[PDB]
């Protein structure tokens, strides 16, 4: 039967694939780092509490300007703040209640947010007239956005529960591309630095590599045992990150092909829901839902830190470009900024 | 002290609470005289499409009114010439050719009959039904129509809502008073019964009757019925609030003034056969007919009251020997033997004989023996005296006839059989109606019972209010100066509004399910109660003071479960809380308190279920 | 869906494409990784606390 030679001949290719990562498979990154000095007490505070949210925060990102950023939040607004002096430079009532995703477009000039109205919305800060519209409701998506982050101010790119990932011209609010392949809700991705791939976690557990401009999966991370709820890219484009349900963080290398670390404790038994890296990529940080965000040594895969004022989950976190600070975003309706 | 409307945000509330139960329809609100009032308003001066459609219907209904012939040719010429022609001679008359043709004919064989237009005005109702409804709900006169029916949901009576007067009536459980009802200024008879009486002579099932009887026989303005606008009780005491007779019963007349002519006599037949006619069109038998069921007023017309001994006859007929010894039918006296409007025919006989002599037909020579009069109802036919008129004798005898089948009014076609008899050959019977007989008497200025949970179990449900009657009330007493007050009112929180910056409607522009006051404890230590502006949204409720946007709120999550509870003995909503907390809330009046509780509970299930299909929102073990 | 032809073969064209990459040894992915960090670790704030006059959040 030609369905069933389908079938047996994807599983000799999963195996095709296993052995080849097993054959290279040489020696690990915890061997590799064995001898470069531990990185001693990360020990960072808040330096600013966010205080405005009436409710659960689901999200967060940083402009560019290591500045501002966006959140987003239960209570149906999206607040973009400055850090700074924490004075709220907008607050965005949305039109549906049930917002869980946000993005700083890089030019600062746009914001996108969405949920379970299945939209990506694309708000516009600096109208000539000085008022904060909607510019773009990018529909299409057949399930709740859980994450979007633009490419610049004309593309974005979008992750849905209907289990695919998508690419948008904002200008004429077309689906320009349909990332399809995850058959779990997609819960969060992460573009590289040249924009030219990005990466996928999903409900199903595995984690998917993606070239934007060919609109295909290159490749698929499997090894968490449960779902993927957040993934970053480490800093050179190479690596990523996830954090999973499993309770781990883990480190896969794209030209690897495969995980090369995993960040866990016995201890440690609540899901992740946010991950990020520091700058230099030595650092993995990760907000877990005993309501701490781990800092992890990236290279070693030892707790260096911790960051513990929240009383709910840390449900999102954030690095800034500059590197100076880290946000955590909670289920308690603050934001902190660390260092 | 007088009536106040809520606000109009109260719209949010009762257009909902409304569309639950589908009343927004223009046939359900268009037959309600404040939302007549309010749509004609609407139409009239807010659309100029409109306008002539009931402007047209209006002009038809003074039609339908005018009392004569010389009068109605009048007018049908110019409702013709302004409403059709015209309409016409401009391709802009949205109408049958049967309904056009109908009237057209009519007019130039001269044939106007008062339901001359009928076929314009089901079809003008077309016309309003659609679009024209549509937007007059978009439109301020709808608000003001909710505001309008929250109060009419919200009526609550009390002994203190009434300045009560003089006793005018009393028999077996209690009194009637004329009173004021304070809001309005509308005179009423007020009839308190005391329920310590009551169930001392095991007379409940007779009381809870009359107020099912009156809420039979109580719409349609009868002028000669004596009906019912409310009822409301107390621990001790039943209150029906009916109409005011002033000028006392026909028995104390009928022994003041001696007995009547037949003439006078006559006056009163027709006013009473009138009552009997609308109350048998509504299946009811009065039963207890006789002078002292008939009311005057002040003017001398009457009317039939106490229907505490009526029955409804809509299903079962009933059997059993009640009435008044002297007035009831063989039927009647006869047990098991089944009767219906039939015996208010005969009593209207016996009492219509008494008014003549004296004395029921059936009680002779002072006799004050009840089996007597029994006996000779059943067993002996009618002695007429010399005097009796052919015409008059032809009508008691027809009216006292012994077999039902023989007797006038129960031959199949009702009342109109009697109005036919040649006794009333000279009354014009829509004159009778119209109260335009000058009447004959015009009335001169004048134990240790305990009360157990399961007494009050069986008044549980006296309380209504007749919805027509209170409107009605307040059309014709304060709607217009309300209204006035109430426009200028609201005229101002809008002018307070663009000069303090409150311009932007929190409410719009998002998916706000509903908003309105309601009132929580703030103090968790003190219980005191705050009003608040509340916003429910799909996944939360918020609130906020007066001023400043909202700065609290509650998550659908959070929320376990919406329940009823007494606080100050207040019917209030209890919402338990995730940490075994709690959240009280006060609601200003019963619709919205029904319906905070329909969405509260209809968002937290719904919000529950959303989110737990959402592996970010959820809660995780 | 799962006893549909078209999305086996869309399944094994993808494992195809996923099969048939270039990979390098776990040695050099890690040892890149380690040269990175190394070479930007000066760049990263949070790798050495740095003092409150460069830093805007403390202090200000
Ligand atoms: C018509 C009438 C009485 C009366 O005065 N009723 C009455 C009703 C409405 C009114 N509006 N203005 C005066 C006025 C008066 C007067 C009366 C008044 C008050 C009463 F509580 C009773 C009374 O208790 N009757 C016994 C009864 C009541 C209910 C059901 C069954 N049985 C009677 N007695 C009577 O025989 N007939």
């Amino acid at each position: 039967s030609e369905l069933d030679q389908l079938r047996q001949e994807a599983e000799q290719l999963k195996n095709q694939i296993r052995d080849a990562r097993k054959a290279c498979a040489d020696a690990t990154l915890s061997q590799i780092t064995n001898n470069i000095d531990p990185v001693g007490r990360i020990q960072m505070r808040t330096r600013r509490t966010l205080r405005g949210h009436l409710a659960k925060i689901y999200a967060m990102h940083w402009g560019t300007d290591s500045r501002l950023l966006v959140s987003a939040s239960q209570d149906g607004k999206l607040i973009i703040w400055d850090s700074y002096t924490t004075n709220k430079v907008h607050a965005i009532p949305l039109r549906s209640s049930w917002v869980m995703t946000c993005a700083y477009a890089p030019s600062g000039n746009y914001v996108a947010c969405g949920g379970l109205d299945n939209i990506c919305s694309i708000y516009n800060l600096k109208t000539r007239e000085g008022n904060v519209r909607v510019s773009r409701e990018l529909a299409g998506h057949t399930g709740y956005l859980s994450c979007c982050r633009f490419l610049d101010d004309n593309q974005i790119v979008t992750s849905s529960g209907d289990t695919t990932c998508a690419l948008w011209d904002i200008e004429t609010g077309q689906q320009t591309t349909t990332f399809t392949g995850h058959t779990g809700d997609v819960m969060s991705l992460s573009l590289a630095p040249d924009t030219r791939l990005f990466v996928s976690g999903a409900c199903d557990a595995s984690a998917k590599l993606w070239d934007v401009r060919e609109g295909m999966c290159r490749q698929t991370f499997t090894g968490h045992e449960s779902d993927i709820n957040a993934i970053c890219f480490f800093p050179n484009g190479n690596a990523f990150a996830t954090g999973s349900d499993d309770a781990t963080c883990r480190l896969f290398d794209l030209r690897a092909d495969q995980e090369l670390m995993t960040y866990s404790h016995d201890n440690i038994i609540c899901g992740i829901t946010s991950v990020s890296f520091s700058k230099s990529g030595r650092l993995l940080l990760a907000g877990y839902d005993d309501f701490n965000c781990n800092v992890w040594d990236a290279l070693k895969a030892d707790r260096a830190g911790v960051l513990a004022g929240h009383d709910n989950r840390v449900s999102c976190l954030g690095v800034t470009d500059d590197g100076m600070a880290v946000a955590t975003g909670s289920w308690d309706s603050f934001l902190k900024i660390w260092n | 002290k007088k009536i106040l409307l809520p606000e109009p945000s109260i719209r949010s509330v009762m257009q909902k609470y409304l569309e639950d139960r589908g009343e927004v329809t223009f046939e359900k609100i268009f037959s309600q005289k404040l939302g007549y009032l309010l749509f004609r308003d609407f139409c009239l001066k807010h659309l100029e499409e409109a306008k002539p459609l009931v402007e047209f219907y209006e002009e038809i209904k003074k039609y339908e009114k005018l009392e004569t012939e010389e009068e109605r040719l009048v007018c049908s010429r110019e409702i013709f010439d302004t409403y059709i022609m015209k309409e016409l001679l401009a391709c802009s008359h949205p109408f049958s050719k049967s309904a056009i043709e109908h009237v057209q004919g009519h007019l130039v064989k001269k044939q106007v009959p008062p339901d001359l237009f009928q076929p314009y005005i089901e079809e003008i109702c077309q016309n309003l039904r659609g679009d024209v409804f549509q937007k007059f709900i978009e439109s301020d006169k709808f608000t003001r129509f909710c505001q309008w029916k929250n109060v009419e949901l919200n009526i609550h009576l009390t002994m203190n809502d009434f300045s009560v007067h003089r006793i005018i009536g009393r028999g077996g459980f209690g009194e009637v008073y004329g009173c004021r009802k304070a809001d309005t200024g509308k005179m009423y008879a007020m009839k308190c019964l005391d329920k310590k009486r009551i169930k001392m002579k095991q007379g409940e099932t007779l009381a809870l009757n009359e107020r099912i009887m009156l809420s039979l026989v109580s719409t349609g303005d009868c002028p000669f019925i004596v009906c019912m606008s409310y009822a409301f009780h107390t621990p001790d005491k039943l209150s029906f609030i009916l109409d005011l007779m002033n000028g006392g019963d026909l028995h104390y007349h009928l022994s003041q003034h001696g007995v009547f002519s037949e003439a006078d006599m006559r006056f009163y037949a027709a006013e009473i056969i009138l009552g009997l006619e609308h109350m048998h069109n509504r299946f009811v038998v009065y039963r207890d007919l006789k002078p002292a069921n008939i009311l005057l007023d002040e003017h001398g017309h009457v009317r039939i009251s106490d229907l505490g001994l009526a029955c409804d006859f809509s299903k079962k007929k009933p059997h059993a020997s009640v009435g008044t010894h002297g007035y009831m039918a063989p039927e009647v006296l006869q047990k098991g033997v089944a009767y219906d409007s039939s015996a208010d025919w005969f009593s209207l006989g016996c009492m219509l004989f008494k008014l003549l002599r004296g004395h029921s037909p059936f009680r002779q020579h002072k006799t004050k023996d009840k089996h007597e009069i029994d006996r000779m109802t059943l067993t002996m036919a009618v002695e007429l005296p010399d005097s009796f008129s052919p015409e008059l004798r032809s009508l008691l005898e027809g009216l006292l006839q012994r077999d039902v089948n023989r007797r006038l009014g129960c031959l199949g076609r009702g009342a109109q059989e009697v109005k036919e008899s040649p006794f009333f050959r000279s009354l014009d019977w829509q004159m009778v109606f119209l109260q335009k007989y000058p009447p004959p008497l015009i009335p001169p200025r004048g134990k240790g019972i305990k009360l157990l949970d399961s007494d009050q179990e069986l008044y549980r449900n006296f309380p209504l209010t007749i919805s027509e009657r209170w409107q009605q009330e307040v059309a014709e007493t304060v709607f217009d100066t309300i209204n006035a007050e109430t426009d200028r009112l609201e005229a101002r929180k809008k002018t307070k509004n663009k000069q303090l910056g409150h311009e932007e409607d929190y409410a719009l522009g998002k998916d706000c399910i509903m908003h309105g006051y309601m009132s929580k404890m703030g103090n968790p230590f003190l219980t005191q109660w705050q009003r608040r502006y509340f916003y429910l949204f799909p996944n939360r409720l918020e609130w906020r003071g007066e001023g400043e946007a909202p700065q609290s709120l509650l998550t659908m999550e959070e929320i376990q479960s919406v329940e009823e509870t007494q606080i100050k003995e207040r019917k209030c909503l209890l919402l338990k809380i995730r940490g075994g907390k709690q959240f009280v809330l006060q609601c200003d009046s019963d619709p919205e308190l029904v319906q905070w509780k329909k969405e509260l509970r209809d968002a937290y299930r719904e919000a529950q279920q959303l989110v737990q299909r959402v592996p970010k929102m959820k809660n995780k073990p | 869906n799962t006893a549909s032809i078209a999305q086996a073969r869309k399944l094994v064209e993808q494992l195809k494409m996923e099969a048939n990459i270039d990979r390098i040894k776990v040695s050099k992915a890690a040892a890149d990784l380690m040269a990175y960090c190394e070479a930007h670790a000066k760049e990263d704030p949070l790798l050495t606390p740095v003092p409150a006059s460069e830093n805007p959040f403390r202090e200000k």
